[PDB]
């Protein structure tokens, strides 16, 4: 029964500020340490600070050190992080941890020991781009395709931004063979991903299959309806 | 600076396999390390604290260890879900440090990939812009080459590819090339072509189709 | 005067400050002085160690203390007490308090009820508590 929400994520333009906050219940929030911890896109994790409520320590990466500010308010049982002069290098998912406690804490504060309980983390863009609505093109099956076998389906999410965009089929009704591949940044600056899932090949004609695309950032919202030729 | 160095970088084992995963400390620690396991995108988990205390919940299956200045994970007999990127954390000294990670990955035998050609929609088109899709689908190994042929031509530079995580059950992959070119250049040619080689290919696949045919 | 005495203590005590829980290491001070009190027994001669001590604690754990001096932040507090500091008695401190200072003059008499003194500290705080809500 414990759980820790961040909030507060987005895109942003370099040179501004955005404001983080990591709700946590559950658990004793005045006790335990909280600690933020970053996951750079396609990298490993990263440490930006650490703070203990009640005795009020403050500790921040040598990276994040004067334009990170951390903080947490114990009447409201969150904690923030403040994060001013964001630049493009810090774009990445930011998990919300709470630090596992020991009795040994009682005797020495100060050590992690680890992190016991990591909240879903939101993701900071941090870019100059524009937001865009993404275009939803079909990829229809071919009437070469074997009788006797499975065709192949597909949506065409093309040029949108930013991340990310959900795509589920029949509105997830059909969940086996759905194959949803990782975006790839275009030179042209926009993501462009592809939806394909396989169909027996006597469902083409009589059975309707639907990819329902979603991009929150842009708000555009689409439903395309994928048949033969 | 403490700096962590954890090896091997990834490795690929197989169920009821013992996998080995070491962690080296730059200069003098305590025992406190921690080892996370990280599913695709999903919020990494704890599973050894203090680099030989088991965490609750966490199976006996798992279990760390501590020689010197290198700490260790080791799980006995794989699992199925097992398989994700792990990490090693050091928490004796600031700033906190993580390892470099190491990405594990089910074995299975080889599989021949399923191409598929997809000519570009006439909804795109109109839009003065035109890509062709080739669709490679549950096959293993990951390496595999798609070569783009418009017109027996060679193209080069407009051609992307991504390739999904291995799958959960059959645990192969799929990989999609997506061959984006102006309308201009695309209603110029009639053979649009991918060549598909593989290691479960005797000979490589070219899946094709003619523009402005059925 | 105040370099000599904050310097040499300090050297030999920065190891075990900046690791050990302020609050350990108040309650180790403390229960010594206390059995260095039992040895010994010359009221101003125990003065004076302790306000030599009061000096120095003011010196690590008071404002810009060399403890907020090593960790920024920190609200302040070495220790959080649950039930016992809710329980804790005004009337009980007082007594005890009165133990160490009055020693000879008025008897202690019975629980509750006050010296002069008592009632003009509980009721200037009772006082001072009605008028500041106004």
């Amino acid at each position: 029964e414990v759980q820790l929400v961040e909030s507060g994520g987005g895109l942003v333009q370099p040179g501004g500020s955005l404001r983080l906050s990591c709700a946590a219940s559950g658990f004793n929030f005045s006790s335990s340490s909280i600690h933020w911890v970053r996951q750079a896109p396609g990298k490993g994790l990263e440490w930006v600070a650490s703070i203990s409520p009640s005795y009020g320590y403050t500790y921040y990466a040598d990276s994040v050190k004067g334009r990170f500010t951390i903080s947490a308010d114990t009447s409201k049982n969150t904690a923030y992080l403040q994060m001013n002069s964001l630049r493009a290098e810090d774009t990445a998912v930011y998990y919300c941890a709470r630090g596992i406690w020991s009795y040994w804490y009682m005797v020495y504060p100060h050590d992690n020991y680890g992190m016991d309980y990591w909240g879903q983390g939101t993701l900071v863009t941090v870019s100059s781009a524009s937001t865009k609505g993404p275009s939803v093109f079909p990829l229809a099956p071919s009437s070469k395709s074997t009788s006797g076998g499975t065709a192949a389906l597909g949506c065409l999410v093309k040029d949108y931004f930013p991340e990310p965009v959900t795509v589920s089929w029949n509105s997830g009704a059909l969940t086996s063979g759905v194959h949803t591949f990782p975006a790839v940044l275009q030179s042209s600056g926009l993501y462009s991903l592809s939806s394909v899932v396989t169909v027996p090949s006597s469902s083409l004609g009589t059975q309707t299959y639907i990819c329902n695309v979603n991009h929150k950032p842009s708000n555009t919202k689409v439903d395309k309806k994928v048949e033969p030729k | 600076d403490i700096q962590m160095t954890q090896s091997p970088s990834s490795l690929s084992a197989s169920v009821g396999d013992r996998v080995t995963i070491t962690c080296r400390a730059s200069q003098s620690v305590s025992s406190a390390v921690a080892w996370y396991q990280q599913k695709p995108g999903k919020a990494p988990k704890l599973l050894i604290y203090s680099a030989s205390s088991l965490y609750s919940g966490v199976p006996s299956r798992f279990s760390g260890s501590r020689s010197g200045t290198d700490f260790t994970l080791t799980i006995s007999s794989l699992q199925p879900e097992d398989f994700a990127t792990y990490y090693c954390q050091q928490s004796s000294s600031r700033p906190v440090t993580f390892g470099q990670g190491t990405k594990v990955e089910i074995k299975r035998t080889v599989a021949a990939p399923s191409v598929f050609i997809f000519p570009p929609s006439d909804s795109q088109l109109k839009s003065g812009t035109a890509s062709v899709v080739c669709l490679l689908n549950n096959f293993y190994p990951r390496e595999a080459k798609v070569q783009w042929k418009v017109d027996n031509a060679l193209q080069s530079g407009n051609s992307q590819e991504s390739v999904t995580e291995q799958d959960s059950k059959d645990s192969t992959y799929s990989l999609s090339s997506t061959l984006t070119l102006s309308k201009a250049d695309y209603e110029k040619h009639k053979v649009y072509a991918c060549e598909v080689t593989h290691q479960g290919l005797s000979s490589p696949v070219t899946k094709s189709f003619n523009r402005g045919e059925c | 005067i105040f370099d000599i005495y904050y310097k040499t203590l300090d050297a030999i005590f920065m190891p075990i400050i900046k690791v050990l829980h302020p609050a350990l290491a108040i309650l180790i001070i403390a229960i010594i002085v206390s059995l260095i009190i039992n040895i010994a027994t010359p009221m101003i001669y125990t003065w004076v160690p302790i306000i030599l001590i009061f000096i120095y604690l003011r010196h690590v754990y008071g404002f810009g203390g060399v403890y907020q001096e090593l960790n920024p932040g920190w609200n302040g507090v070495v220790v959080y007490l649950p039930i016992i500091l809710s329980k804790i008695l005004f009337i009980d401190f007082w007594h005890w308090l009165g133990s160490i200072f009055y020693k000879g003059g008025f008897k202690i008499v019975s629980n509750t009820a006050l010296g002069w003194l008592g009632w003009y500290i509980l009721c200037s705080f009772a006082t001072s508590t009605v008028l500041r809500k106004i």
